[PDB]
């Protein structure tokens, strides 16, 4: 008889001095907040029930009311930032951290969920939860020989809460906290459950989004092989975070990019650059562009894996954002590549699609394309072959696009097009 | 030069 209660009855029951009346009222409140039709969180907050739930969180003798209040506060902290702030202002962080060590698995799981919802609000509440000392109990909950002995849902919730503790920036998670969490996160990254894998991979992608110091921190744990293995997975929820993490890693030093390459990541890109999902193609092309901005030996490893034809294909037909990432990749290739590599580019058939891409409203893509065409023309000069390249660019209908860009609102575009016209077409 | 970009897990979850 706790279904479809009024906030008035719940308030009257909780305000009584009868622990059982309070328990039934809190259960009614939980059921009201556990509905799928927009829970009445604001009504429960305006009634002043959060402090009473926070107090119930500490009644060890009555574990049912602890569980009910934890569920209710978890659902309240799942809403807007203001509702999570109301939960935190009730003093719920320390109460949930204390319940993390409860002998009842369901109560501890609800505490993990509540702390995860709180930390997911932003950097401020995340760092506050970390200051209150939640990392040590959370990791102690996972300190077991084999993770497979834990319940699937419990482990998934723990993984999600940790990933939220690794999330958000400005500021990024504390360095000590990341060092304390990484071992368990890597242990979870090798688990067999797809949801745990996806969440731990998202956490790793979070930790690798930043300065090269954090990327080095993550890479020192030896996760690049596992990340590449997950990159070749069949489930998109696992491939997406893996690709994001690989991309973040290759945005760092050339040595970290080489660590990625040595793990065999390039061998997976033939299918990533042809993935039916647009986001996968876009982020794979972005990763390829960051790889082509590396050393010449890395460009040569890209060439050896036969990925230049796939970039040509992406430039020929793909979403405009993927095509722009491919143009950036080609520009970096030509800017850092050897003459033989810049010639292999044309031998693969880049000129025609790269020229067809010049007839776009986006100005930055035009600047990138014209820089790439300047670099290729310089590579041709270096072999006394500019004339044949010019005839090629004029045959495919590009010269018309180059001379049309001589009039353009942006200045650098028309300046570069005029330079090219007067320097290689006379 | 290395550039930056521009299925994620729920930031907050409601039990049931």
């Amino acid at each position: 008889g706790t279904v479809n209660w009024s906030v008035e009855d719940i308030v009257k029951g909780i305000n009584s001095n009868n622990l059982e009346s309070q328990l039934q009222a809190t259960q009614a409140a939980r059921k009201l907040l556990s509905r799928e039709k927009q829970p009445p969180i604001d009504n429960i907050i305006r009634a002043g029930l959060i402090p009473k739930f926070v107090s119930f969180l500490g009644k060890t003798d009555c574990s049912p009311i602890q569980f009910e209040s934890a569920w209710a506060l978890t659902n309240i902290a799942s809403g807007t930032s203001e509702q999570t702030k109301a939960v935190v202002d009730g003093g719920a962080i320390p109460a949930f951290i204390s319940l993390l060590a409860s002998p009842h698995a369901h109560i501890s799981e609800q505490a993990v969920w509540a702390l995860g919802n709180i930390a997911g609000d932003g950097s401020a509440f995340r760092d506050l939860v970390i200051k209150h000392g939640a990392i040590d109990p959370l990791l102690a909950l996972l300190a077991v020989p084999d993770l497979s002995t834990l319940a699937c849902g419990y482990l998934r919730n723990l993984t999600w809460t940790l990933s939220n503790l690794c999330r958000n920036k400005n500021p990024a998670p504390p360095l000590d906290a990341v060092e304390q969490i990484l071992p368990t996160l890597v242990r979870l990254l090798h688990h067999n459950d797809p949801e745990v894998l996806a969440d731990s991979c998202w956490a790793i992608s979070y930790l690798t989004d930043g300065p090269n110091e954090r990327i080095e921190m993550v890479v020192k744990k030896g996760v690049v092989p596992q990340l590449v293995k997950l990159l070749g997975a069949t489930e998109l929820p696992i491939v997406t975070p893996a690709l994001r993490a690989i991309g973040n890693i290759v945005t760092g030093t050339d040595e970290q990019t080489q660590k990625v390459i040595d793990a065999g990541a390039l061998a997976v890109f033939p299918s990533l650059l042809t993935n039916p999902k647009t986001n996968i193609q876009k982020e794979a092309t972005w990763t390829m562009s960051n790889i082509t901005a590396g050393r010449q030996d890395q460009i040569q490893q890209v060439v050896n894996h036969g990925l230049v034809p796939f970039l040509v294909g992406v430039l020929s037909k793909a979403d405009f954002k993927t095509q722009k990432e491919a143009a950036w990749a080609i520009t970096n290739y030509t800017s850092g590549g050897t003459v033989e590599q810049i010639v292999y580019l044309v031998h693969c058939g880049i000129i025609e699609p790269l020229m067809n891409l010049l007839s776009a409203k986006d100005t930055k893509i035009i600047q990138v394309i014209l820089d790439a065409i300047s670099n290729i023309f310089q590579a041709a000069e270096k072999l006394g072959e500019t004339e044949k390249l010019s005839i090629m660019i004029e045959e495919c209908g590009g010269l018309d696009k180059i001379e049309a860009l001589q009039r353009h609102e942006n200045e650098s575009v028309y300046k570069a097009s005029l330079n090219l016209i007067e320097k290689y077409f006379s | 030069k290395k550039r930056v970009l521009e299925k994620q897990p729920a930031r907050k979850r409601l039990n049931f």
